[PDB]
């Protein structure tokens, strides 16, 4: 195992654009973080994977105190991570962008090194830009290399922050199959999507945060029917 | 597979920051040759070999140079476009970009090497034969009171290593706010070890102090700044 | 459209930041063999670490002149490089901003910049220079000189201030031949053969002003407008490649 | 006033990215243009505004061919743009933002240039970062200024690019009216989105595309009842 965050707090101005967040999440069920671009569901995704220092908080890995580790010490923990600011190497092919994070885990030989990356490649339905470039990609075929590249390491419990951010609408219904066949194998995902009929359809609990307040959790047939989310959320009248 | 990429980044800008650096700095050698051709009272032959022999003293300076600012040009190139913080959450450490400015600091540090023994002597020995005391090879025979040699003509070498070492925490400095503008300490960190080291030769060489106790805690404590500022986090 | 807009000002001050980073990193060295070549014969009591290094620090005023063409070109490529890399020059281009304003949003900083060069280059460079040359031999021109240089002297006769009286013209055609080979589309032409192709043709018309300027012992041109047409001969190809 | 392409083409290592593309969109009606991540509805967003040269293509504002005008020609006739991959000024701030295109337009003066900077960020609600950076901003907020940026220049036949990607589900309802308010002054769009529940539920016509062709065209209430578009897009029992 269990992730958990207790108490974090994060000001940058003497905004406080993050206040008392409390998130917990299991291996083997994914959770949704959803809110307006108001709350800060991704500087609570800085405070737990470690890219900007917290100011109050207290992260453990259900046993341990992994709160003033660096970035990398907690990525071979089992904490990952898919960033939203478009980050992919840009001048390695996508067949090396696969193979550039599988040079780790030295648990794979040279045999099933290849094999991953030429099985990813297929889940993916990304097999014919096998060498194009990395700047040479377009938008959503861009977003399904980091997510493709952020599957290969690995870990336990990924963060992924904003994965449908304009990918398809069939590509979304394969990637969400795929998540969920990790989900059976032992895995816990943090999904913070904005679409909310893909992201909540998936999920089985949600955190609804508010500018730097949770204001609701449940069962996502609950998310809907609470009257405080559909006013600052959640648009209205909706299904 | 990504120390092949960290690699021919570098390599890339090191090479288009090394010409561009000796075609500022050879164009002004070669609009003093107007001003020592007509008034002068001397004829054009020699301007033709001496641009191509005015180069080991040229390139011995910017070849440690054309390292750490070809470093910062792409490493801060490398954060700003977040391809770092994927490096770090998927594994490897901030001893891989380490281990990565160290191979091609390798790459410089043979050149470097080959500048200063095998091309500096070469030069004054076509300096001086047309268009006209301590340029020799090897110094492990003689015991000369000017040993500001093989102390000044090896930390050239020594001076690659250690710059390419002091710049990798030097470039951390684009998550989301700040400046690009880091090449400052680096470079203002740069003029005070050649106003010390190089400098130590002729008011602390020539029979004032000893240019191997003064020319290396000059360079071990500007070495030792380059591994306390790069471990800092099990500081205490 | 506005004199010194808000626009002339944000990349106005994004090159700023870099002609003075590209100036004090050339400057300074040039600062280092003169300050090897001043100490490794010092030979007398006077030339040690102080009085032979004084010559350097006196002498800076001296290397700005004839670097900044060198860092001006320099810095504006390194300044606009940041620029359409992260795509937000082409939102200029898509409302209105023209590329010839862009280019004249550099004209408005950085020929205000030589201007400088200039007003330090006549009054306390030949000051500073030649008060070098005191503290260093104690025991051991100009431009406005030249107009004295006139007639009183007894390719030549007049062809040595008119070729630095307009520096603020020939620093702004190497401009426009620089910042014409940025502009492209960001997927395929990866951002580095832009910048190293803008030095190299910024860099060839550095050289045709001291290799075409004395050339008036052909047909007996006048000097003061001979001296003229490389930078306008390239002033109008230039306003054409940012025109196409 | 009809903005027309006409037979556009692009190549780039012999692939045929876009193949024989024909779209014309009036004035006072919003237009979609959908379909997977292969066809390249950015390479035809590329190809009318004029930022990669096209090879076989015809693109009329009504009577004329501006087919070989640069970029910034096209920008003054009429043509506006928003780009896909996140582009603000990262250090004006975002008052800055707005201001930085409304020293254009040589028809207000410095009153009206103030009250609709002052305007923009209330349609948008992003009054409360009025002066913040623009790297400190925020994905969707970042999204919410260059949209607000693309409606200042006061162009026609905006080609908006992504708008809605990633924003909120408030904040999209909230464009889409002041999309709307814009259609009824003479104004016409092509909105390239992927949530096709919004971007179907403005536009009046579509141009589904697929790898290089078009395969379909008509009303909203058509292109879900099409079966071959099902297949290729939308997903399935949609
Ligand atoms: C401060 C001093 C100036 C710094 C200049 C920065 C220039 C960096 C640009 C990097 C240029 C990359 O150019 C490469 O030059 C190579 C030289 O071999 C070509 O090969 C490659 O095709 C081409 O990509
Ligand atoms: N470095 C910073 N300085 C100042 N304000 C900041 C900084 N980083 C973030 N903010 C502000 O913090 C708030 C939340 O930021 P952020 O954590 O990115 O929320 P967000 O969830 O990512 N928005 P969205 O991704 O659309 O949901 C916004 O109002 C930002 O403007
Ligand atoms: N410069 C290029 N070189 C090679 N291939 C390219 C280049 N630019 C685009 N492509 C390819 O062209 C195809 C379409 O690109 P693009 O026009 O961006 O489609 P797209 O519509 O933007 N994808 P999306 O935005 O998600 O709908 C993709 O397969 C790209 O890989």
């Amino acid at each position: 195992a269990t992730l958990t965050a207790k108490n974090l707090a994060k000001a940058y101005k003497g905004r406080r654009v993050v206040e008392d967040v409390s998130l917990t999440v299991n291996s083997g069920e994914i959770v949704g973080l959803l809110g307006p671009n108001g709350a800060g569901k991704t500087t609570t995704f800085y405070m737990v994977v470690g890219i900007v220092p917290r100011d109050a908080g207290n992260i453990i890995i259900d046993d341990d105190d992994i709160s003033l580790l660096p970035l990398h010490a907690r990525a071979r923990r089992g904490i990952g991570y898919l960033p939203q600011e478009a980050s992919i190497f840009r001048r390695l092919s996508v067949y090396d962008n696969l193979m550039a994070v599988l040079q780790i885990r030295d648990d794979l030989s040279a045999e099933q090194r290849e094999d991953r990356a030429n099985e990813l490649m297929e889940e993916f339905h990304i097999e014919h830009l096998r060498d194009s470039m990395g700047q040479s990609l377009s938008g959503g075929e861009r977003r399904r290399v980091e997510i493709a590249r952020a599957l290969a390491a690995n870990p336990k419990f990924i963060l992924l922050d904003e994965p449908f951010a304009g990918v398809d609408p069939i590509s979304v219904i394969d990637i969400k199959r795929i998540i969920e066949h990790l989900r059976d194998s032992g895995l816990g995902v943090l999904i913070t999507d904005h679409n909310v009929r893909e992201t909540l359809a998936v999920c089985e609990r949600a955190y609804i945060v508010s500018q730097g307040h949770l204001i609701a959790h449940g069962t996502p047939t609950e998310i809907l029917q609470d009257e405080h989310v559909k006013r600052v959320y959640l648009g209205e009248d909706f299904r | 597979i990504i120390i092949r990429y960290l690699v021919r980044e570098t390599l890339k800008s090191q090479l288009a920051i090394l010409f561009i650096l000796l075609l500022i700095f050879f164009c002004q050698k070669l609009v003093r040759i107007l001003g020592a051709a007509v008034d002068g009272d001397i004829p054009a032959n020699l301007v033709l070999s001496l641009l191509g022999l005015g180069v080991p003293e040229m390139a011995q300076l910017i070849l440690p140079l054309s390292l750490f600012l070809g470093l910062l040009m792409t490493l801060g190139k490398l954060y700003t476009e977040s391809e770092i913080t994927v490096m770090h959450a998927c594994g490897l450490s901030k001893a891989v970009l380490v281990k990565a400015a160290m191979i091609l600091a390798v790459f410089t540090a043979i050149v470097a090497a080959v500048n200063v023994m095998w091309a500096g002597p070469w030069s004054s020995r076509h300096q001086d034969e047309v268009l006209e005391m301590d340029m020799r090879t090897l110094w492990n025979t003689d015991t000369d009171r000017a040993r500001a040699e093989l102390n000044w003509r090896i930390t050239l070498v020594v001076t690659v290593f250690m710059m390419a070492l002091m710049v990798v925490p030097l470039s951390v400095v684009n998550p989301r706010q700040g400046r690009v503008l880091s090449m400052l300490p680096a470079m203002l960190l740069y003029l005070l070890f050649f106003l010390i080291q190089t400098s130590l030769k002729s008011n602390g060489g020539k029979g004032k102090l000893d240019p191997t106790l003064w020319m290396w805690t000059v360079n071990l404590i500007y070495l030792a700044l380059a591994i306390v500022l790069n471990l800092w986090d099990t500081v205490f | 459209m506005q004199p010194f807009g808000v626009l002339d000002r944000y990349i106005g001050k994004t090159i700023f930041t870099t002609i003075m980073m590209t100036l004090f990193m050339l400057v300074s060295l040039s600062g280092i063999i003169k300050f090897v070549d001043q100490l490794k014969k010092a030979g007398q009591g006077s030339y040690d670490a102080l009085g032979a290094g004084m010559y350097t620090l006196l002498s800076v005023p001296k290397d700005v002149q004839i670097f900044f063409p060198m860092a001006a070109l320099l810095g504006a490529l390194l300044g606009l490089g940041m620029l359409a890399q992260r795509s937000e020059l082409v939102v200029m281009q898509a409302s209105g901003f023209t590329r010839m304003q862009v280019a004249l949003s550099v004209m408005k900083t950085a020929i205000p910049l030589v201007l400088l060069t200039m007003a330090i280059g006549e009054w306390v460079a030949p000051q500073g220079e030649q008060m070098a040359r005191n503290y260093r031999a104690q025991a051991m021109l100009s431009i406005s000189g030249l107009h004295n240089y006139v007639k009183y002297l007894k390719g030549r006769y007049q062809l040595n201030m008119w070729s630095k009286i307009f520096q603020p013209l020939s620093v702004a055609v190497m401009m426009l031949m620089a910042l014409s080979f940025i502009f492209g589309p960001l997927r395929s032409v990866p951002m580095g053969v832009r910048v190293v192709t803008g030095i190299s043709f910024g860099f060839v018309f550095y050289v045709l002003d001291q290799i075409f300027g004395p050339l008036t012992l052909v047909y007996g041109i006048p000097p003061i407008i001979g001296a003229l047409l490389p930078s306008a001969s390239f002033f109008l190809i230039s306003l054409w490649l940012l025109m196409r």
